[PDB]
DNA sequence: TCCGTTACCGCCATCAATATCCACCTGCAGATTCTACCAAAAGTGTATTTGGAAACTGCTCCATCAAAAGGCATGTTCAGCTGAATTCAGCTGAACATGCCTTTTGATGGAGCAGTTTCCAAATACACTTTTGGTAGAATCTGCAGGTGGATATTGATGGCGGT
DNA sequence: ACCGCCATCAATATCCACCTGCAGATTCTACCAAAAGTGTATTTGGAAACTGCTCCATCAAAAGGCATGTTCAGCTGAATTCAGCTGAACATGCCTTTTGATGGAGCAGTTTCCAAATACACTTTTGGTAGAATCTGCAGGTGGATATTGATGGCGGTAACGGA
């Protein structure tokens, strides 16, 4: 009725930023400014592994083809980082 | 009513000065006034478009800013 | 004869203060009504009848607002590449065609 | 008159949302102001008009125009000069201006544009000489005589503007401008015919027996016109004209040193009392659609071999005026710097040597000859005289007229004069006034002064005297004071072509009955 | 009893990330480790742009996050200006700059 | 037997639709490839906003409306009006017969 | 009817069953109407004959009897509408229109 | 082989007529290594897009369909190849 | 006696007989040797199709001749006839691609 | 022609009015904390199919050697020109004062916006049959490129008729 | 002797017509793997019908901005000149094209097999809306201390001048 689900990551965002600095604050458009941020770049991502998927008539979607997807569209200083903390991520979470 | 007069003198004025314009010529007002109302038109046909759609009588932000992001010009704040 | 000149400051000095006092400001510059008025005035050719909120008002504002800094900070290279001070309606219209609009 | 006078009333109309106001008759009671009716005594609209036009209330198109004039003053002494009203007013009456002339240009009238003369200054008798300037309040005298509020210690301003006035042709009985027909009643006592009923009778005006060329001529008139001629027709321009140069004032007069000077040198016997001199005016005329207009004329003064040291064998420019209205345009200058030449050679041929000129340009709102000079005709600057003036005197040295020219400093240092005697002295110079506000001392501060002055003045080196050309005694232009108030008595203003023309025509006129009653 | 994200060590919810990758229609199939990867990707760019607005908004005396410090932590980077070329930064502004030749003498 | 796998082509249509406005004129096997890649541009990109409509109304049936919309919001000027005419009468016959 | 297809109950020449099966292993979604196909074929086929309108007299006025790259070059370039909507499409021995400024001329 | 300097085989007869084809009346010798440099940065951007689509798909033989599907993204579609 | 034609004639006669032409004026040997080894840093023993050097070769020949035309519109901006790079950067700039 | 005299021009010096800077005080709303409450979501378990992978074999096409050559790449010389520096001459927006106005903020009356329930028409799935569109194979016809001859615009050089 | 504009002549380049050789376009013959139309059953999101309920649209005060009038000086445009620059032509020698042959790692097809996503059941938690209480950094207000532009004059440098 009121109360229905409107689900965004306010709480999220902001015990990240806890970590990094505890004395700060922000108080109300920084939140939609990151949220349409991560909205858009989540859109881009998706869209180009859906895309490079397609062009090689596979029926399943890994994380090789976002890993893909990654690295078109981030340049290379971003992308060693990116795949670095990917495979580290990977291998933890398949280790544990 | 005109309702084009509404881009006063100073306000073209004070917008121009944030470029580092020290010199404005008197007759730039007219092209860039037709270039703000062709701008405008394109992307008030799409929210439009956008609102017939949803068959909706009340236009919203969502429409202008999914417009928006098909011409290039993804919005960042007015996405939530 | 006469007294006269208590402080006259030469041409250009006020320019760049000013430049130097709007850089450092963000708050908006048209005003809300004269906007308004226009927008309806334009959407009244498309539809009749048609009410609009006012977050959508000011999104066009913002986007309208952006774009005209644009072209004249991109008309503001092509006027200092000519040798040149004054701004002449020549640099919109080249800044316009590169920009790939025109076609 | 409905079918000829509406395509104007229509294009008012059109213009949105300029019209708008004056669309419907103004409502006091609704509108907030209540005391319209105690400012407009006539108030009433394009709708008003619109109905008497169609009705035909209208004797001629002459009254529609005037009632259109009429509501444009209501409106502008009613709404400040701020108010958006006022400048759609104004901007109604600069459309109706060039849509009503073509109407009228049909018709067979002359123009249909509401022309009112130059505000006139007012004399007062605060001080015996003060002059009212314009838009000035002032105490009237039963409309007789006129008094300064500032020195005061009925009341009104100075903002009435004489309309022009309005001659009836003796054969169709239109009325219209006399300055844009050109008619005088003393070359034409039988009337004024218009040139649509000489057309159509095909008939000719009667030959203007008060032209310039029908004046007594003069040998340094003759020179200069034909200097000017030769010049011209070596230029070869398809819209030049013909050029009349003619001398009109010759006398002989003396000039009084003044007191200061008298006491230094004159009671020692170093110098003459007075000096002799021949003052001469000439002005320059061209034919231009068969009507003489003015456009260039000089005041002189000549000295002879008589006069006493060290005044000898010289001559000085009193003063130069203009008009920029010669065809062509680009020859103007060319004109000017041909008779600047051509007097130079004929007073070089008469013998003299020395020549000055004080290059003084006019302050705004005075004039040196020419009265009510044209708002398109910028003020030159005195750099851009004495540029003038060099190219004049190059051009001059170039045809071995002129052996050189020099500033007076230079020529002061060339001539090696110590005492300020050797000066020269000339009615109405600077020189004379420095001097006696300066009153070896008087000679350093002289020399200073002059020193600083030195690029205004120019100093021309030509090279017993006897001039065959009579003299013409003439008190209407002795000087041009009395120039300056004719002109402004009789309104004969320079502003527009067709005002010069007319004022040309006057001068000629006023110079022939003179001449011989 | 255990959640994913406490496993994986990750702040975000990754089952948010798999339920939007389900109703998302991207594919009828989907892996189980390329939400983690994605979130990953997605959190390292936003703890980026985050620690930059903190340094911006620290290099200006102030304790507190204004659009205007986000505009110069962007601006200030040629990666986030590429990357960022044509997205607008909602009162930013514009980077203060006058041309040398502009300069009187 | 063993033979290689066959491809797909639209070379026919496009030869029909060559005659009947140009019988006399002929076609070169290079603009083909032009051609195709140009229709499968706007089909694929035409596709793209139909779906993205779709998206925004949430609605999980696809149907003439959102793509009608994105051919309004798509083809620019009044060509895209011709093109719904053409497209509108279509769908309308489809529906007669 | 057994020999009345889809296709030609339309009216169209451009195929109808072709489209609709690409749009089902596009993965576009679970769902796809039946109405979509056929105005999407009419759309195809309408841009396709004023493509092939604008290369007509293109081709016409050099006399030429073949399709050269040149000519549909020219037919995109003169056309406000198409250049707005290709501006970003690069063409294939297309080359670039003639263009003589007045200033550069020797007056 | 590791070769290199193969941008000096740009030779001068073919940037010339490249100006030519522009419309340029005068020619500046100073810009053709300005050139050179500008055209680094394109090709780069190019072979990058069109190495991660060959390795993506695990290939060691790269197709022109990788080339044209990584151009079309990049705002630089092309026609005459399919696709 | 030579001719001599005066200079600015000629480049009427190349402007009109290029733009009437649409064939390659590029070499595809160093054209290829040069992608080969530009290719060869990012992997090595690399296998290419005969096609793909002449598809990559065809489209960026477009970049350069879309952008000659930029660059002399901008050079006639500023009264002259002569290109210079900073026509180029500007162009660039403009377009969104530098900045 | 050289030295005493003088006025003009310019370097640099303290200051006057204005602006910017920091320091202290005071009242206020968002951030922080705390409490309870409860429904949607996430955890495990079991069975089932299927998609990628293994080994094997056959088909393929690209680098390099090799040769004969005629046309284009490069060096050298000659000359016409067009961009940068100088000086001069006309003008419009910057910098003040003054009278007059409409932004901004303060509470309102009724038509769309949900909420809920039930029935309807299209979507999907399984089985049969005929058939149009790709293609291996082959034979046949023709418009287009090139050679050669002919006719016509176009341009520079030694003079020739007007102004200087 | 220069500068404009021009008739005449010899040499270039282009367009056109006639003729001939050939790779590409066109048409039978047929093919069984795959597509589509037809015949049934079933289920589910949306429309109709009723309701309660907010939020956009329409009037009133007082003063920091908004438009006019006046004056001017750095800014922009025009005429003149000179020397390093590139463009053209001729001679001489290297460089890409094409066709032939050969060797083998990469790619494609086939069968069977193993682990993971998915449809249900169950339960135990955890963040969002609600409330209240508390504090502290920050927006105005006032008060003194230095930094900046600039007209102006004392006096040195210097050029011009006149008598010896």
């Amino acid at each position: 009725r009121k109360r229905s689900r409107k689900e965004s990551y306010s709480i999220y965002v902001y015990k990240v930023l806890k970590q990094v600095h505890p004395d700060t604050g922000i108080s109300s458009k920084a939140m939609g400014i990151m949220n349409s941020f991560v909205n858009d770049i989540f859109e881009r991502i998706a869209g180009e592994a859906s895309r490079l998927a397609h062009y090689n008539k596979r029926s399943t979607i890994t994380s090789r083809e976002i890993q893909t997807a990654v690295r078109l569209l981030l340049p290379g200083e971003l992308a060693k980082h990116a795949v670095s903390e990917g495979t580290k991520a990977v291998t933890k979470y398949t280790s544990a | 009513r005109d309702n084009i007069q509404g881009i006063t003198k100073p306000a073209i004025r004070r917008l121009a000065r944030r470029g580092g314009v020290k010199r404005i010529s008197g007759l730039i007002y007219e092209e860039t006034r037709g270039v703000l109302k062709v701008f405008l038109e394109n992307v008030i046909r799409d929210a439009v478009t956008y609102t017939e759609h949803a068959k909706r009588k009340t236009v919203t932000a969502m429409d202008v800013v999914y417009a928006l992001k098909r011409q290039g010009r993804t919005l960042y704040g007015f996405g939530g | 004869g006469g007294v006269k000149k208590p402080h006259r400051y030469r041409p250009g000095t006020v320019a760049l203060r000013e430049i130097r006092r709007y850089q450092k400001s963000t708050e908006l510059l048209i005003r809300k009504l004269p906007f308004q008025r226009l927008v309806r005035e334009i959407a009244q050719d498309f539809k009749t009848d048609l009410r609009f909120q006012s977050s959508a008002v000011m999104a066009l504002q913002e986007a309208c607002e952006a774009y005209l800094v644009g072209l004249f900070e991109d008309t503001n290279l092509c006027a200092i590449h000519a040798k040149r001070v004054t701004i002449m309606p020549k640099d919109i219209q080249l800044a316009r065609r590169i920009r790939g609009e025109r076609a | 008159l409905r079918q000829a006078l509406m395509p104007t009333l229509e294009a008012l109309y059109r213009q949105d949302p300029e019209s708008l106001p004056f669309r419907q008759p103004v409502d006091p009671q609704l509108l907030g102001i209540p005391d319209y009716f105690d400012i407009v005594k006539s108030p009433m609209d394009l709708s008003t008009i619109k109905r008497k036009l169609d009705t035909g209330q209208y004797q001629e198109p002459w009254q529609y125009v005037d009632d259109i004039w009429l509501m444009f003053n209501n409106a502008w002494l009613y709404n400040r000069k701020t108010s958006r009203v006022y400048k759609y007013c104004s901007k109604l009456s600069e459309v109706f201006e060039q849509e009503i002339d073509p109407v009228m240009q049909s018709l067979g009238y002359c123009c249909g544009r509401k022309l009112e003369f130059s505000p006139q200054t007012l004399c007062c008798y605060g001080k015996q000489l003060c002059t009212i300037p314009r838009d000035a309040t002032y105490y009237s005298y039963q409309n007789r005589y006129h008094f300064c509020e500032k020195c005061f210690n009925s009341k009104r301003k100075n903002d009435t503007l004489d309309p022009e006035l309005f001659v009836e042709c003796t054969e169709c009985g239109r009325k219209m401008h006399q300055i844009c027909v050109l008619h005088h009643e003393i070359i034409w006592p039988a009337g004024f015919v218009c040139d649509g009923c000489l057309k159509k009778s095909a008939r000719t005006r009667k030959e203007n027996k008060f032209s310039a060329k029908r004046l007594p001529s003069t040998r340094l008139g003759t020179f200069l016109e034909n200097r000017v001629n030769d010049f011209l027709r070596r230029q070869n321009h398809p819209e030049s004209g013909e050029v009349t140069v003619r001398v009109v004032h010759a006398s002989d007069k003396t000039v009084e040193v003044k007191p200061g000077m008298k006491a230094r040198f004159v009671d020692s016997g170093e110098m003459a009392e007075s000096f002799p001199y021949r003052t001469k005016a000439l002005f320059a005329f061209e034919e231009i659609d068969g009507v003489d207009l003015c456009f260039f004329g000089m005041h002189v003064q000549e000295y002879g071999s008589d006069c006493p040291p060290p005044n000898q064998r010289r001559v000085y420019i009193s003063y130069l005026d203009s008009v920029h209205f010669f065809r062509p345009k680009c020859l103007r200058t060319a004109v000017y710097h041909e008779i600047l030449i051509g007097y130079l050679e004929y007073v070089k041929k008469l013998g003299y040597t020395t020549g000055h000129i004080w290059a003084c340009p006019p302050s705004e709102g005075d004039d040196y000859i020419f009265h009510c000079h044209p708002p398109d005709q910028k003020i030159p600057k005195p750099k851009r005289l004495q540029e003038w003036y060099k190219k004049m005197l190059d051009k001059a040295v170039s045809e071995r007229i002129v052996h050189d020219y020099k500033d007076i400093f230079k020529q002061a240092t060339e001539d090696r004069l110590t005492s300020a005697k050797e000066l020269p002295y000339f009615e109405g110079d600077f020189w004379p006034n420095v001097l006696e506000e300066s009153i070896n001392d008087l000679s350093q501060k002289l020399y200073a002064t002059m020193e600083k002055h030195k690029e205004v003045f120019f100093v021309i080196r030509l090279i017993p005297i006897v001039d065959p050309d009579p003299l013409i005694p003439c008190d209407l232009m002795d000087g041009r004071d009395a120039f300056l108030t004719l002109a402004r008595d009789k309104h004969l203003e320079f502003s527009s072509l067709r005002r010069a023309q007319w004022s040309t025509m006057c001068m000629l006129v006023e110079l022939h009955t003179q001449s011989q009653d | 009893a255990k959640t994913r994200s406490s496993r994986a060590g990750l702040q975000f919810p990754v089952g948010r990330v798999h339920r939007l990758l389900r109703k998302g229609n991207y594919s009828e199939r989907v892996g189980a480790g390329a939400p983690v990867y994605l979130a990953a990707v997605l959190e390292y760019l936003t703890a980026e742009i985050l620690e930059l607005a903190g340094n911006a908004a620290r290099d200006n005396k102030k304790t507190r996050i204004i659009p205007r410090h986000l505009q110069l932590a962007i601006r200030n980077d040629e990666e986030l200006n590429k990357l960022l070329g044509r997205v607008t930064i909602a009162q930013g502004g514009v980077l203060p700059n006058i041309q040398a030749v502009l300069l009187p003498k």
